[PDB]
RNA sequence: GAGCUACCUAAAAACAAUUUUAUGAAUCAACUCGUCUAUGUGGCAAAAUAGUGAGAAGAUUUUUAGGUAGAGGUGAAAAGCCU
RNA sequence: UCUCCAGGCAUACGCGUAUAACAACUCGGAUAACCAUUGUUAGUUAAUCAGAAUAGGCAAUAAUCACACUAUAAAUUACCUAUAACUUCUCUGUUAACCCAACACCGGAAUGCCUAAAGGAAAGAUCCAAAAAGAUAAAAGGAACUCGGCAAACAAGAACC
């Protein structure tokens, strides 16, 4: 999720979950020519 | 005392640290291994000095190589030179080699 | 020689010569954002 | 009785039957150089940007895009058709694995994300030398041969064609070019070439994989830097020739990893890669210290053999080389390829409990002996 | 305001070939400089071009980052330099 | 395809979409073709290239192929002792004919490799007037030119204040 804060982690600490997502994506068809099984998309920028 | 420690009197110090007495020269019984013409390699001294020029130029592409890289090699590469004597002297299969190895005294 | 090209670009020199961690490290130069806060400059500092 | 001038386009002008004809002249100099280092200087003298190739690679499918850049066919299966005391090799190499992971005493490393590797590396350099001398007796070439640890083998070829698609050389006609820089574990070299595993010329209906993208949408990066060509030693080198190479592969490319991102079925793919890339530029690297090159095709096939490890599977592979003529130019009308045979990893051991190596695997030995065993005729 | 320039600090670079020797030596490139003449003079250029020249292992040249600020700084003193 | 010219390819710094395709033909290129212009759509993919635990103890012996060899300007975290942790791949740079000089400026611009296999085009068409600029040749003479051998030369040697 984007635009919200994550709690710190410190050692120990519990699994981070978000359970509604604010990040949206579109696949959008390649501007050059890929491999079949490659896939392109759009992601926010905050997506890793 | 550790490996980069430098006595400063040199052998005079490890000596009386050691209480070991210091005779000149290796032990006959060792020399004369080697005076015997049997135990001469076959062309020992072309592969000998095929082992240094390979350590010293042949083994890198660099132009001139370093020392913290031939160093190793040469001595390494004598060691494989010594140990093809399998051939004639069997029960040299009765010893192994490790690298890096700790030894420590009190 | 030719002149005209006293400018010779460096992100580095510049954002250690006029940035923003610069103007507020003495008070004259916090005194230059004030200024320019007040004229309502789009840009305080590089 | 007339003498017409002979048929041939202009040196000097700005064409491109005249860029062919000048090219002609530079690769007629290296025809006519004596010695192979003039050969070899001249063909890399000239730097331009190339494709980087890894042999140890986490590229999804590496290794049919490394059959293209190569003009390799991968065959599954070995390639076509004395005891020695095979308890005395179980129990070296049973003590090998037993001496590195429990009774050597070393100074542990400094970060804990290395001390695996650090221990795959110690038993397979002792497995490899251990091998080399129990069995130099029953096969002396062994004995005078030169055994390298983490030795730099380079091979650089250009093969294909591309339209340069920006800037002010948009248009322009550039080769294709790859470089593969190795550090095999071990390997081993000798002054005689091996026999052969199948005649010069041979056919099989197999064909090697065509690429619709360009090497770049394989993760696949471009830089510009010295050419080298190498087999490990210089050419002033008497042991010109390879035995065996020994690789281990590193624990990013390991089996639990890959299986953990989805990719289970590239865990023998990356066994594949690594071969076919490894050996290509070792077996090519040799070649060319004999004097072949792309407008020289080679008039032996040259072969090596490969053993890759992650620590506890190991592979077999082995590598014929029948073409150096690669580039367009030269592969216009090529009916040799290169092969390479491979066979599924198989564990050597399975774990050490007390002080036993615990499923030892006799079959494996074998094949790693029979590698070893291998003598030119 | 020292991204130019003057000087400095720290960390880095470059110097082929030839002869002397053992070098702020010689011939001469790269590189640095700018002697003399012509062109140009709102010019290609708010100081250049084309030739010709001086140095070219050193008090050499170059790169990067930092320092010294106007009652001042820097100066192998030209009252030079400090956009 | 031909004729001719001879600093090109990478990286650093910098720049910031000038990248590529299409469609346009107003503005921009000092003119056209065509686009470097306008609009629309696309693009640069990295565990290797590149960027971003604590406390003590202790160091005489350059470099230059480092041997010989002398020298003078005197010249590059390691290794140990204890403590602590006990399997990891995310993030960011990646296009181009590009930057500093008001300009698509004959200027300025670090390094590695190489010297033509890479990169380029001096002439829009015509005409051959003067004056002007540049290159080449010179009968006989050879500084008589000129403030002065300036400039040029099939010369570039010698000496003196
Ligand atoms: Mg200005
Ligand atoms: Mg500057
Ligand atoms: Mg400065
Ligand atoms: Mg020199
Ligand atoms: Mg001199
Ligand atoms: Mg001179
Ligand atoms: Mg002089
Ligand atoms: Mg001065
Ligand atoms: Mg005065
Ligand atoms: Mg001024
Ligand atoms: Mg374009
Ligand atoms: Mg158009
Ligand atoms: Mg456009
Ligand atoms: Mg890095
Ligand atoms: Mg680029
Ligand atoms: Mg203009
Ligand atoms: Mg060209
Ligand atoms: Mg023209
Ligand atoms: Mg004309
Ligand atoms: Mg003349
Ligand atoms: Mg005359
Ligand atoms: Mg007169
Ligand atoms: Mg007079
Ligand atoms: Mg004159």
């Amino acid at each position: 999720a984007r635009n919200v804060l994550y709690p710190l982690y410190q050692l120990g600490g519990p699994q981070l979950r978000v359970f509604r997502t604010n990040f949206f994506i579109q696949l959008v068809r390649p501007g050059t020519a890929q491999p079949e099984d490659t896939v392109q998309f759009r992601i926010p920028m905050e997506m890793t | 005392f550790h490996q980069r420690c430098r006595l400063l009197e040199g052998m005079k110090q490890a000596l009386w640290l050691t209480k070991t007495k210091l005779i000149e020269g290796l032990p006959k019984k060792v020399l004369s291994l080697v005076d015997d013409p049997a135990n001469h390699i076959e062309n020992q001294e072309q592969r000998v000095l095929d082992i240094i020029s390979h350590a010293r130029l042949w083994h890198s592409t660099e132009d001139i190589p370093k020392r913290e890289t031939y160093c190793p090699l040469i001595v390494d590469s004598l060691i494989q030179l010594c140990k093809s004597q399998i051939l004639k002297h069997p029960s040299l299969a009765r010893r192994t080699s490790a690298q890096n190895c700790t030894l420590a005294t009190t | 020689r030719a002149r005209g090209n006293e400018y010779q670009p460096s992100n580095i020199k510049r954002k250690h010569k006029h940035g923003w961690v610069r103007r507020l490290s003495t008070p004259a130069g916090v005194q230059v954002i004030l200024r320019r806060m007040l004229k309502g400059r789009k840009s305080l500092s590089h | 009785v007339a003498r017409y001038p002979p048929i041939v386009a202009s040196m000097t002008a700005d064409s491109k039957a005249a860029r062919q004809r000048r090219v002609q002249r530079w690769q007629a100099t290296v025809h006519a150089a004596p010695s192979v280092d003039e050969k070899i200087r001249i063909l890399t003298k000239m730097q331009f940007k190339k494709y980087v190739v890894h042999p140890q690679i986490s590229a999804l499918n590496a290794d049919r895009w490394y059959q293209s850049f190569t003009k390799t066919v991968f065959v599954s299966g070995l390639p076509p058709a004395p005891s020695l005391d095979l308890a005395a090799l179980r129990a070296a190499v049973c003590d090998c694995i037993l001496q590195e992971q429990v009774y050597v005493r070393r100074r542990r490393p400094r970060s804990l994300f290395d001390r695996r590797q650090a221990l795959a590396s110690s038993i397979l350099d002792q497995v490899v030398r251990t091998l080399v001398n129990l069995l130099a007796p029953l096969n002396p070439v062994l004995s005078t041969a030169a055994l390298d640890c983490k030795r730099s083998v380079d091979f650089y070829w250009l093969r294909g064609e591309e339209r340069i698609p920006a800037g002010h050389r948009k248009g322009h006609i550039d080769a294709l070019r790859y470089q593969i820089n190795d550090k095999p574990h071990n390997q081993i070299r000798i002054s005689k070439q091996l026999p052969e595993f199948v005649p010069l010329d041979y056919s099989i209906p197999t064909e090697i994989p065509v690429m619709k993208c360009k090497p770049d949408k394989l993760p696949l990066f471009r830089r510009q830097y010295e050419n080298s060509i190498f087999t490990g030693s210089k050419t002033a080198d008497p042991c010109c020739y390879g035995h065996t190479q020994f690789h281990l592969i590193p624990d990013r490319l390991k089996r639990e990893r890959l299986i953990r991102q989805n990719q289970a079925e590239q865990v023998e793919a990356v066994f594949r890669a690594n071969a076919i890339a490894s050996l290509f530029a070792w077996t090519g690297a040799q070649a060319m210290y004999q004097g072949f090159w792309s407008e020289a095709d080679v008039t032996r096939p040259f072969v090596s053999q490969a053993v890759i490890t992650d620590g506890k599977y190991f592979s077999f592979f082995c590598y014929q080389l029948n073409t150096l003529a690669l580039t367009v130019q030269a592969d216009q009308n090529n009916p040799r390829k290169n092969l390479c045979w491979g066979s599924q990893s198989q564990p050597l051991y399975e774990t050490v409990e007390d002080n036993d190596v615990k499923g030892f695997d006799d079959g494996t030995l074998l094949q790693i002996v029979h590698f070893l065993l291998n003598k030119p005729r």
